[PDB]
């Protein structure tokens, strides 16, 4: 065994090894291994992406106008965000400026995705880490009603409703066909909600499963379909016609009315179901405000998102702020430049790829994706892994760093950056949330805090949907209907050689696509995706990524039942197809 | 009465087909899971992880050997001895083969499972391979699209439960009900195609009147799916209605038939 | 002034005359006049239909296959029922038998209409007679929640919900733009609900206004659109294809799944919102079990409806029983024959039509629709009716009689017929309902009883939707897909001369269409519609119709505010376009 | 912030346009009434009756003279000195003229108000006459159909409220947005029309594949509306999608253009 120090942790792989493969209630394929000491405390954590497809290779030689459609298929859970980053990148390379309505619609597409992704994650992916579903069967329906009504104005709270939900669950499990609940962790000591709160949460799990389908109708109006809506280089394809013949063939008043109806419903659901449930989880699980901190009190990163001034990606335009904090110095939010070769770099010394020099990092404009499956001296064999060897290559995920630093990205990261840049709405929301829980601001830097920030962001994005909708309608009232710029659509108009960066904040964090065009074709296309950051393997200095750091020092009540590991990992909303692409 | 056991596995994929399924409007996915089937294994939704999940997989495929339906999303890669997609430390293909052996029938959801989809587009770095090139001794119903339409997925499921049989298929194994006709044979812009009324550049006057997208690269003329009739997301839209040509996403090899903006 | 005796009433036109024109919260155009005595009790009541269009005249010369489309436009509130009666009449004339699925789908169309019509009437038309909307502003939201939760399992009951509803009402009213609430009867002493019940009722009014739109999606699937779906002679046009190529062009499994979703939601809403609200109205308004009896303890009529054996309109087939009671003799439910010239007859001695002899009644196969506006001495002029002259012609509605008797039709009538024929479900349901209210059976023969029966019928119809859907699915599982018979579609196949009767139970009561075909065209088309019965003027014997009878003997608290008149008239769900056609 | 006053009157009609309005999915009719307009008079929905209703009518048209919108459903009959439709003891036409005199603009809902509809079909026993032949000094927007599509009605209302102007109209006074194109120019069965693929008798094999209804009498080729695009009842269906040809119900005189089952 070995032991070494990094980032304030002691990484020690002596002692008992635990393997969790597959990690479930994520997107895609992940393996996690830990070592635990005598005291059942994690002393080593190993994050492994167990899939690869190779979109960066597949994109070579394609027409840049088609790229969005390929890269959209990096992921169906964060559907749309890779298309957005793509059209941004290609427009940046070629020198295309889109009309204001296209930018507003793109912002609507992104905010819609934030609302959907954050909601579904909270209930369908993370919820069962916090809610004991089987313990819902012991609740009193009246006391469940009383609890729900103490927390929210949401209408659906009658004792008869909670009884009906509880009887549906009772019937579901009566034949012994427990389905998704089979062989769960129910009754684990870390389940702290009372029975009434379990039943309330389970009811809401079912309401959210139903309601989420409605949110994405906004994608269907502007983008044709969800999952995987359509986009174009130069704007959006959804031409608008309000008051002329043939409006039946375009985005018309009836289509805009449908969008408005969905916005209102989405905000209502988030504000009156998700938000109070997140706060209730907080109230009953306060110790988790001190577990899973990881890199969140050290190094956090946001590129920023939602340009409000069309084609301006600067600080005065981006509604979701960008910046970086390192060394725990939240008094110094640093600017990020995605062209600077000394800022974003990826390392592969611990990943299944070839570089000419694996002891250095490569900026994405110098990126290389040359897959090399070489797990080395595993316990087991190369096709039957019992234990990865984290002293050599152990993942399909490259290791991104910022100025050589290992960073956390995602809702907690963004919230910290915005808070410390002085964004008034962020400061107010965070202060009120932490006040309600009687926790210090540092309580947000934690597994519980990741969940609270996600709920905060869902409410923020639902409000922004209305803002963007209203901006679109203001343009339409002023006779500004344009949705595409086509003066540089044809390849003969492009530079013979050019490069660009497209960036945004996906639900899981900072996303960038770096593209080089030469002779009308993609010459290079490199993606660095939020879960690539968070699920990162180690670098040449042995520095650990956000997941490995968040798992360090965690106590486990029952080593064979990985509930604490799942709670922390799920708090980042891992997207493994994203991470590996 | 007991519900039919279903095992849903995931190879190389983006998870769009799972997302599509949960968008179903009628029946709601909730009601499918609670009342119509017994979704007994699914890595996306299940509580258990790791060893607990592996015990579920083993227990279900053993107890219900010969009696479960296997749903597959994604595909197996043949490259790197299969270790482009690793499940429980072993190639995913081994999990696919074990699950397939006990299944009464297999549903290949999406273009990944049916044909290959994006990871199989040139140069296919992982040697991603569709299910029916690996599993050769089981009925396989192909439900292609990237992803398939939500209410197509749920209608196929309700058909099978209600009628207690597989849907009738075409020569490629696609359900006749939803894949028997081309997009272009039920497209509401066909009048414009027949009249020579085409969008020529984005957001031109033709675009603003809903003219045909053939000259913008629409692949509707060679694509079989229900998008122009059933439509998407509870009938709200489909690609063409929102102003983009069909990409051809239900058809084998659609990524490598030239640019999406080149004419059929 | 004069006085005479008929049907146990003393019809006396001495005393103050009150006029209500327009009657609102009905379909179409109605005027009502009464006389009240010195105790403010009604001693004379005059029902006047104030519109006519002449569909019976327009139908002459049409192709019989087209008739359904014209007569559907008799009314958009009971949309579809006239189309159903038309296709039944034309098929009866020609000798066409439809396939079982067509019959089942027609039954689904009719049950959908019953659900929709009964729900919208309860809330949007009648509800404000019983609920004091402005009084809802005084309710305690917590006490409202407690009340709702004591009456139902319906989920939507939180204090915050009722506060939100109340606050929306407050903001709506505060600027003085009271809309549909302006100059209402709010505060009248006959409003007996406590404030909490008024807020609950008002919340439900709004929920029903939203929900009703969903019910008719069933008509859209099978009939293309609602209002005014499509039909065919020979069956239905909605061809079915479940498992063959081109199912995208037909009723397929996805379409059927949509139908099933609507059925379940419809039953849920009716059973948990409308049914408890109807019973609550009964609990707080028991004296109305003794007001508005009218003809309901004397003479009631049903033709029957919902043939469950395709093409069989006999007693063993009809799921909704037919029959007639006269002279208050409920121990002898009499058979009805719509071809018998001595049974259904219409008189016009008090209506604006010409007959060769106005002292006799004409069976509809001998019917005449020759409009003749001749009001005699109103106080006023022919274009300024100050007081109708009920001693001569006073309405556009003909006067139907059954064997010379004046009859009531509709939900109460049907319920009495089924009960007294010994229908077990009806007997059990009615007995349990009156028991719950601690009222005798005779309490159903009243204005309150009409409302209670309508709610009961909505529940019955929602149940039957599921039964019919299941019957359709059974046929499809057995490979029986046929939806149309076309052997006699072509006019060359028809008899040179033939006649037929189409009958059903529309939401408002017994409906019949009598058609005669000659030489491929409609020679005669006569309609007798439920509100024609109920809103009937007098006949040569002076006998009064259901509305006039129900109003007789009623006390008014405040003569100038006709709340009691409205309550009783609205309890019949008047459809004046139907009545006059 | 005050809402625009609206007076909704009813002549000879079947009430289908009111029913259609309340079917609106987006915005809900509830939210139109509560938040977008002040529906200050409407016989179908209002609390007040008789003298109380007549007081509301008088007060609104006086208080808001020159500033309210008049919605009209149905039409006035000229026969029997107008007494085929009586309103407060007098001809409906008198109420129509009084309400029109104070209105800033008129919305003629449905084929009845626009053109005549079924009561004006041969032999027009009441001499039913459309609004624009009686009111000749006011802007009249025709919104035809029997009834018009619910979400068309509500989109027209939201357009006027949001943009503070009447929709642009064709030469007949119909909003271009929803009436600018023919049903047949946006029909999803057009591919079949073009191929000579027709239903010949009900429930034939063609019907079961969704072939074109032209030989069954579809009047889509001569009818302007949004049914084939926007569709009916929250996009659920439209006449042709459920297997019946268009009747032509948005067109002047459609009842008297021959049998619905005779070819265009
Ligand atoms: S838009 Fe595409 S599918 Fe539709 S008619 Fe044109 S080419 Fe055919
Ligand atoms: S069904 Fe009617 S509108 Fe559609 S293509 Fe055929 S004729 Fe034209
Ligand atoms: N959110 C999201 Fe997906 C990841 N990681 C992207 O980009
Ligand atoms: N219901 C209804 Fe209409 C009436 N009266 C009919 O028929
Ligand atoms: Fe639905 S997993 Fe998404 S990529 Fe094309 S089908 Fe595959
Ligand atoms: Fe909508 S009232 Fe109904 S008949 Fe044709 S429009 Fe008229
Ligand atoms: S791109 Fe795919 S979603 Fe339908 S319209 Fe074309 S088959
Ligand atoms: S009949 Fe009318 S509803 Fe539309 S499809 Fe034809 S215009
Ligand atoms: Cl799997
Ligand atoms: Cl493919
Ligand atoms: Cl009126
Ligand atoms: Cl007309
Ligand atoms: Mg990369
Ligand atoms: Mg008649
Ligand atoms: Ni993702
Ligand atoms: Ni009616």
């Amino acid at each position: 065994s070995t032991q070494y120090e990094t980032q304030g942790y002691t990484i020690n792989n002596a002692g008992r090894r635990l393997v969790v493969d597959p990690i479930t209630r994520i997107e895609g394929h992940m393996r996690c291994e830990v070592n635990i000491n005598d005291q059942n405390v994690i002393t080593n954590a190993v994050s492994c992406g167990t899939m690869f497809r190779g979109l960066e290779i597949i994109l070579q030689g394609r027409d840049p106008r088609d790229a969005w459609a390929f890269v959209e298929r990096i992921c169906g859970v964060c559907t749309g965000v890779h298309a957005l980053a793509s059209v941004y990148a290609i427009e940046d390379a070629i020198g295309i400026k889109v009309p204001d309505n296209a930018n507003i619609i793109r912002n609507i597409m992104l905010a819609t995705l934030w609302c959907h992704a954050h909601l579904v994650h909270f209930y369908q992916l993370a919820g069962m880490d916090w809610i004991d579903v089987l313990d819902a069967l012991k609740a009193d329906p009246r006391k469940t009603s009383e609890l729900a009504q103490s927390l929210s104005s949401w209408p659906k709270s009658s004792p008869g409703y909670f009884f009906d939900v509880q009887n549906r669950l009772k019937k579901f499990v009566e034949g012994g066909q427990l389905g998704i609940f089979r062989n769960g962790y129910w009754g684990h000591p870390q389940y702290k909600l009372p029975p009434e709160a379990n039943l309330m949460g389970f009811a809401h799990y079912l309401e959210a499963l139903d309601f989420q389908r409605e949110i994405v109708k906004i994608h269907a109006v502007f983008g044709g379909k969800n999952p995987h809506p359509n986009w174009i280089v130069g704007g959006m394809p959804c031409a608008i016609n309000i008051d002329e013949s043939g409006a039946v063939g375009a985005v018309n008043m009836e289509r805009l009315n449908l969008v408005q109806s969905i916005i209102t419903r989405t905000a209502d659901f988030i504000n009156n179901v998700m938000i109070p449930d997140a706060l209730a989880i907080g109230q009953f699980n306060k110790p988790w405000s001190e577990i899973g901190t990881g890199l969140s009190d050290k190094c956090v990163l946001s590129y920023g998102a939602f340009p409000d001034i069309a084609n301006d990606f600067g600080e005065k335009s981006l509604l979701m702020p960008g910046g970086a904090v390192i060394n725990g110095d939240f008094n110094n939010v640093l600017p990020v430049d995605l062209v600077d070769p000394q800022q974003v770099q990826e390392f592969v010394d611990h990943a299944w790829y070839r570089y000419p020099n694996d002891q250095v990092g490569r900026h994405p404009f110098d990126g290389i994706t040359d897959p090399w499956y070489n797990p080395g001296d595993v316990k087991g064999s190369d096709t039957n892994i019992q234990q990865l060897n984290e002293q050599e290559r152990y993942s399909w995920i490259k290791a991104p760093r910022w100025r050589g630093n290992a960073m956390e990205v995602g809702p907690l990261a963004r919230t910290l950056i915005a808070y410390h840049k002085g964004d008034a709405a962020t400061v107010e929301s965070v202060d009120r949330m932490m006040s309600a829980l009687n926790l210090p601001l540092s309580g947000i830097q934690s597994t519980l805090g990741r969940i609270l920030c996600r709920a905060h962001e869902a409410q923020w994005a639902a409000g922004k949907l209305q803002y963007f909708f209203d901006k679109l309608m203001t343009n339409l009232k002023n006779g500004n209907l344009a949705t595409a710029s086509t003066e540089k659509w044809e390849p003969a108009t492009w530079p013979t050689e050019c490069r660009g960066v497209g960036f945004t904040e996906a639900p899981r964090g900072a996303l960038g696509h770096w593209a080089a065009i030469r002779d009308g074709k993609i010459d290079l296309y490199q993606c660095v995706v939020p879960t690539t950051w968070n699920a990162s393997p180690r670098d040449p200095k042995g520095q650990i990524g956000a997941y490995e750091a968040a798992l360090m020092n965690t106590k486990m009540a029952i080593p064979e039942q990985p509930l604490e590991i799942l709670r922390t990992l799920h708090s980042f909303d891992p997207c493994l197809a994203c991470s590996t692409h | 009465k007991p519900r039919i056991p279903v095992v849903w596995i995931h190879g190389l994929e983006c998870t769009c087909c799972t997302e599509s399924f949960i968008r179903s409007a009628h029946p709601l996915a909730k009601d499918v899971i609670l009342s119509l089937i017994s979704l007994d294994y699914d890595d996306t939704l299940m509580a258990a992880a790791g060893t607990q999940a592996e015990e579920v997989f083993e227990d279900i495929i053993t107890q219900y050997n010969g009696k479960y339906i296997l749903a597959v999303e994604g595909n197996p890669p043949l490259g790197e001895q299969g270790m482009f997609c690793i499940s429980s430390g072993r190639p995913f293909i081994e999990k696919l083969k074990r699950a397939a052996a006990g299944a009464s029938a297999i549903i290949a959801w999406g273009t990944c499972a049916s044909w290959g989809c994006v990871q199989a587009a040139r140069p296919n770095p992982t040697q991603a391979t569709p299910i029916d090139k690996v599993i050769t001794d089981k009925p396989i119903i192909k439900v292609p699209g990237c992803p398939p339409i939500p209410d197509v997925m749920s209608a196929i499921i309700t058909y099978m439960v209600t009628f207690d049989r597989l849907p009738d298929v075409d020569r490629m194994g696609r359900p006749l009900m939803f894949y028997g006709q081309r997009i272009h044979d039920k497209c509401y812009r066909r009048a414009h195609f027949d009249a020579g009324e085409f969008v020529q550049s984005w957001d031109d006057d033709a675009a603003r009147k809903g003219y045909c997208l053939y000259k913008m690269g629409c692949k509707g003329p060679t694509t079989y799916n229900a998008c122009s009739s059933t439509r998407w997301n509870d009938g709200v839209s489909f690609p063409i209605q929102s102003g983009h040509g069909c990409l051809g996403c239900a058809e084998n090899g659609f990524w490598d038939r030239g640019s999406f903006y080149s004419r059929v």
